[PDB]
């Protein structure tokens, strides 16, 4: 298909995120990511990893 | 000995660092801000701190992604172990030996 | 030639597996919602359960791990840009 | 070496999130992590690592996700269709059991 | 039962409860952006 | 107890294969004739490569 599937428009194929807030205890640690899914950004969650 | 040009026994693949593709004077490919390095495919990086290596070697995520999309079209719905019948003797994963 | 008289000892090993008793009349997988699972006697009624297991004796405490096979479903609705509502169902055994 | 500065890639394992298709918006993704050596590590002999000297300190953490480079009209029609009531998404567990 | 069906446990076929345009779109884009796993197919004895 | 301070050396081997950059917009094997192979810019002009 040369149409109705892909774009030539600007955007990243894969996004890198760094934590907003991290809190740590002597045994445990919680991390916060803010996922900004843009205008026409299509994201399958199976591809997610830390 | 073995003749890699004819019989396919390539082994210096590791000796590449990064590749830059440039059409005419300054026309970048794939470009349109698709990769973290947008104008160049970086294959390997000595001690990452920025989190761009993968799989317990010094090969990058972006490149690893590329190789999985080119060889098996896996990328977009996530990484998994490629089918045995598809992953043949000359295929990438089959020959991938990470070391530390 | 000089052989003593002997008795025979038999046993078996079965590592890695889980033992399975499916809720089907003939015990076949003919689909996940089973025929006993569709029948009206069971469905509108209440039942208590009493199972009794025999196991071999050990010289330190052990645990009997019983997995109750149930349906554990989720429905996902995203009504507007940035909003998301989720409907969780687990039956039998609802929280 | 006993001393290892490491790098490790970890996925989401919970069934609903990991088969989800995430439509445009901003969304919080927050998780809680274990540091206990007797849980996060495994040894061949099973000895107590807290008492016999293993330790872990987590310098940093990065997050990664892969996106489709879809046409905007198609992207709009596909977002539109999944925000409708009859077209809600549905999931279930593979193990699907209550544990005792 | 009613509420099983509402939650699609005892429900109808996946192709039949999704919007046709969307079914049709999924059948065109399957081989290169799989959508089968997103929606339940309940097997019934 | 006596362990020397150490550095980590990471590497890999990859025998029998070619590095591949397929010429497509989203890097997919959607058809033998790629979608990119057909677009107007490459087809109705001449282009030099570096």
């Amino acid at each position: 298909p040369t149409h109705d599937v892909t774009t030539d428009r600007s955007q990243r194929l894969t996004l890198r995120f760094i934590p907003v807030d991290r809190e740590d205890t002597a045994y445990s640690y919680k991390a916060r990511f803010t996922l900004a899914v843009g205008d026409n950004r299509v994201l399958d969650m199976a591809s997610t990893y830390f | 000995g073995s003749i890699p040009y004819l019989d396919g026994t390539f082994y210096l693949n590791h000796t590449f660092k990064k590749v830059a593709i440039t059409f005419d004077s300054s026309v970048s490919w794939p470009g349109n801000d698709r990769l973290l390095t947008p104008n160049e495919f970086e294959i390997k990086r000595s001690v990452d701190g920025e989190g761009y290596n993968v799989a317990q070697c010094n090969m990058t995520k972006d490149w690893f992604l590329v190789q999985m999309l080119a060889n098996y079209n896996i990328g977009y719905q996530g990484f998994y172990i490629p089918e045995s019948y598809k992953d043949r003797m000359y295929s990438f994963f089959r020959n991938f030996q990470p070391m530390s | 030639k000089t052989a003593v008289d002997s008795i025979t000892q038999k046993k078996f090993l079965c590592d890695r597996t889980l033992w399975r008793i499916p809720f089907s009349s003939n015990f076949m997988s003919m689909g996940a919602l089973t025929d006993l699972g569709q029948n009206l006697l069971y469905a509108n009624s209440a039942h208590a359960l009493d199972m009794t297991f025999e196991v071999d004796p050990m010289d330190e405490p052990t645990l009997l791990y019983v997995l109750f096979e149930v349906f554990d479903v989720v429905r996902v609705h995203r009504p507007h840009r940035g909003v998301i509502e989720t409907v969780y169902l687990r039956t039998p055994f609802s929280a | 070496g006993r001393y290892v500065p490491f790098h490790i890639q970890v996925p989401q394992k919970f069934f609903a999130i990991k088969n989800l298709l995430l439509l445009p918006g901003s969304y919080t993704y927050e998780w809680n992590f274990r540091k206990d050596v007797n849980m996060v590590l495994q040894s061949s002999l099973g000895n107590d690592l807290r008492v016999d000297g293993a330790s872990i300190k987590f310098d940093s953490i990065c997050l990664y996700a892969t996106f489709f480079p879809m046409a905007h009209n198609t992207a709009s029609t596909l977002e539109a269709m999944l925000r409708n009531d009859t077209n809600d998404q549905s999931f279930n567990d593979y193990l699907s059991a209550a544990n005792m | 039962m009613p509420q099983w069906s509402y939650m699609h446990i005892s429900g109808q076929d996946a192709s039949e409860y999704l919007s046709p345009g969307l079914v049709q779109f999924a059948r065109a884009t399957e081989t290169y952006f799989s959508l089968n796993n997103k929606f339940r197919n309940p097997t019934v004895a």
